[PDB]
């Protein structure tokens, strides 16, 4: 159950790097339908692999004892750290290809910061980058601008 | 002009030095640029503007009311815009009150229903009280197959009065009601209070003389001075 | 096949002839009289527009109809109609709601209008958790509590139109130092059982607690000060009348559930007995009569089942005593027949009524009929034999 837990930053992070190399080749140097199966390989992934970690966590009787702490330290990384960068990308498609889904998309990740899965919204107030992230979705929409 | 063309950048950065209009501009029931102005002033860390916007979006049939399924995410949207508010604006207030508002429609409808099955009751004067006498007209008009007349869910609304929400005007009087005067206070509360010591001496049960007033101490009404007992 | 919860609470209600198994996420109904085998699962999601406090955890427990034609009877081939209102308390709320079928997926602003909500009394110093629900309608909804709290609500104003009105406390928190239930009539309730319907809008409701106080309501829909027909602690009686037939009832003496027999004054006790010169529980079927017409109390007859011998505490539940009051015709009811149901086992015996001394008072037939251990008792209702 432990290897479950530890895999879910790294699996995402390796389709992250996958991503990585896809970003340059955006903008039209791949034909445009191979760059969004890509992009949507990899969104899916980072969010299904946040959820599947909370859920594993609260039934596993880890959120039933005072244990809870050292994970709920563990999520806090977790989280802001793959939603930011989920986030950070789909901007840089929204310029590069010029397709307003990708304003969109951008903006859809500001729903998963306010839903509570430990208080997502705190930590990020907490660390002080709400603001910083609330700022780069605005300006998604003046890329189409 | 800003605000319509999707030029948000230029709006804050650009000219730095008309700010203080900026937030006469702010203080706008909306700017105008549709129901997407309202999110780009949650974005913005300008969300004073926005809660001004909202009230627009609420009264809107096109704009929460397209169906169901869009209706019930809208609600969900801005409760969740409201906990983004930081220190910025201090619209902390306003957060509280959209978590609030599905709680406020359900006492609306909930009180409602009952007034629709006869939830009101006889008036205690005589053997049938007289608001009945208006209550049932404004029940069948509503119970009719036909447009929505706003007038008529009002009146409906406050006349007839739960037994489920007494309690609440004598708690609101201890905590609240000092402001209000205590001539006036004095007055509601006494009121109640002619009730329950109507009933103890018409027979011989008293242990109705208690219950009023040990009631009030399990949520330290004395202590919030001026309230008395029945007396 | 449904998510199973780690509490799962029952009654099955056959004053309205629905049965009910709730989660604290949601509550599954069926018509439990059906005349197939099969029957439809109306499952009912909680809301979120409903206001909950302090921790008491979900009963739900159905109610008669208020949107449907009434039903005082158990009734209906396979409709699904005809499924009552439900009452679920969360926190301080005892909420009911009316309709639970034109709930919608996509809308739940017309769960709204189906929402009633009362707020029960605040301050208690023992705590508070619905533990226990009796549907004894007619006259409405009585529930413990674990400290020994008994919340009577009507269900009904007296326009017979439905609204929740608390009616009165039956016990009372005892704010009086020291003890909140430790030597007071508040213990722990560990019986809920319906009592005679004698009409009138009156139900016989007996509630037994742990301590081994025997508290007799009469229950009435209005009332302001439910009248206590019996109010005696019985366990010193039961410990001294089992030294003059059983030279081995000495010490050990636990009561675990009272049930009306068909005489209704006549409740029968449900004991045990240790023998401590083998290790064997001797459960001991007692016959005790109440005088409520002068708060008075006899032991009429002890009997000892002789070929049972076994220890056998039930799995979900504390051993319960069944004796279905009669409501159809059937021949003769000068003899009871009474079941002791356990898990593992289900005896099933007749005793003394003889005042035999040429054959005592025991050693009559004795039938034993075994169960596995897969039985695990969420709830039960009776009516008819």
């Amino acid at each position: 159950e432990e290897i479950t837990q530890y895999e879910h930053l790294i699996k995402g992070i390796r389709e992250y790097e996958e991503w990585q190399k896809s970003v340059s080749l955006l903008s039209s140097e791949s034909n445009i339908p191979t760059l969004i199966e890509k992009l949507q390989g990899f969104s899916k992934d980072t969010f299904e692999l946040i959820k599947t970690f909370l859920v594993d966590l609260t039934s596993s009787n880890f959120a039933d004892s005072a244990d809870y702490e050292i994970l709920y330290e563990i999520r806090a990384l977790y989280t802001p750290f793959l939603l930011m960068e989920l986030h950070k990308k789909l901007v840089e498609a929204a310029k590069l290809l010029k397709i307003p889904k990708f304003i969109s998309e951008a903006l859809a990740f500001t729903s998963l910061v306010a839903n509570e899965n430990d208080k997502i919204y705190l930590l990020f107030q907490s660390s002080g980058k709400l603001k910083e992230y609330l700022d780069l979705v605005a300006r998604t929409a003046t890329l189409s601008n | 002009y800003l605000i319509k063309h999707k030029k948000l950048n230029d709006l804050i950065f650009r000219f730095p030095q008309q700010h203080d209009v900026l937030i006469q501009f702010f203080q706008e029931s909306a700017p105008k640029y549709g129901h997407v102005a309202w999110i780009q002033q949650i974005l913005d860390g300008s969300y004073a503007d926005a809660m001004n916007t909202l009230k627009n979006i609420t009264v809107d049939d096109s704009k929460k009311g397209e169906s169901l399924s869009e209706c019930e995410l809208h609600l969900n949207v801005a409760k969740l815009s409201s906990l983004l508010v930081e220190k910025d604006n201090l619209d902390i207030n306003t957060l509280r009150k959209i978590q609030y508002n599905l709680d406020t429609i359900d006492a609306e409808k909930n009180i409602s229903n009952k007034l629709k099955k006869g939830e009101v009751q006889i008036c205690k004067r005589f053997k049938n009280g007289s608001i009945r006498e208006v209550f049932n007209i404004l029940v069948e008009e509503l119970k009719s197959t036909t447009v929505v007349n706003l007038s008529d869910l009002v009146e409906l609304y406050s006349m007839l009065d739960d037994e489920e929400s007494l309690f609440i005007p004598l708690r609101l009087l201890s905590v609240d009601g000092n402001l209000l005067n205590f001539e006036v206070k004095k007055f509601l509360n006494a009121l109640v209070w002619r009730r329950i010591v109507l009933l103890n001496a018409s027979n011989e049960g008293d242990k109705l003389l208690q219950h009023i007033v040990k009631r009030v101490f399990d949520e330290e009404l004395p202590k919030n001075n001026d309230f008395p007992l029945p007396s | 096949g449904f998510s199973n919860d780690d509490e799962l609470n029952g009654y099955i209600d056959m004053q309205i002839g629905y049965g009910l198994v709730n989660d604290h996420k949601k509550v599954y109904i069926w018509n439990i009289h059906s005349t197939q085998k099969d029957t439809p699962y109306i499952t009912v999601p909680f809301r979120s527009d409903d206001n909950d406090e302090i921790a008491v955890a979900p009963r739900c427990i159905l109610t008669f109809p208020a949107t449907m034609d009434e039903s005082p009877l158990a009734l209906n081939p396979n409709d699904q109609d005809e499924t009552g209102g439900l009452i679920i308390i969360k926190g301080s709320k005892a909420i009911y709601y009316e309709d639970i079928n034109s709930i919608n997926n996509l809308n739940f602003k017309l769960s709204e209008k189906f929402s009633h909500e009362l707020e029960l009394p605040i301050n208690s110093s023992g705590g508070e958790k619905c533990d226990l629900m009796l549907n004894c309608e007619p006259a409405g909804i009585v529930l413990s509590t674990n400290m020994g709290r008994i919340f009577f609500i009507t269900i009904r104003n007296s326009m017979g139109k439905p609204q929740l009105k608390l009616g009165k406390l039956l016990n009372k928190p005892f704010k009086l130092g020291i003890w909140s239930k430790i030597f007071n009539t508040n213990s722990s309730v560990v019986s809920l059982r319906n009592g005679p319907i004698l009409g009138k809008g009156t139900r016989l409701v007996y509630i037994t607690t742990n301590k081994g106080i025997f508290q007799t309501w009469q229950l009435s829909a209005t009332n302001s000060h439910p009248t206590k027909l019996i109010d005696v602690n019985i366990y010193e009686a039961i410990l001294e009348s089992l030294q003059d037939l059983y030279p081995f009832a000495h010490g050990t003496l636990k009561i675990w559930d009272s049930h009306p027999l068909q005489d209704e004054s006549s409740q029968l006790f449900l004991s045990s007995i240790y023998d401590s010169s083998c290790n064997e529980t001797y459960y001991i079927l007692s016959t005790i009569i109440f005088d409520s017409s002068s708060n008075s109390f006899t032991i009429f007859s002890t009997y000892r089942l002789n070929t049972f011998m076994e220890s056998i505490t039930d799995t979900k539940f504390k051993p319960k005593i069944f004796i279905p009051q009669m409501e159809n015709a059937n021949d003769t009811n000068e003899v009871t027949s009474i079941l002791v149901m356990f898990p593992n086992a289900v005896v099933i015996t007749q005793v003394n009524s003889k005042l035999d001394s040429s054959y005592s008072m025991r050693r009559k037939w004795e039938d034993i009929v075994s169960l596995r251990n897969d039985i695990d008792i969420i709830g039960s209702g009776y009516d008819s034999k």
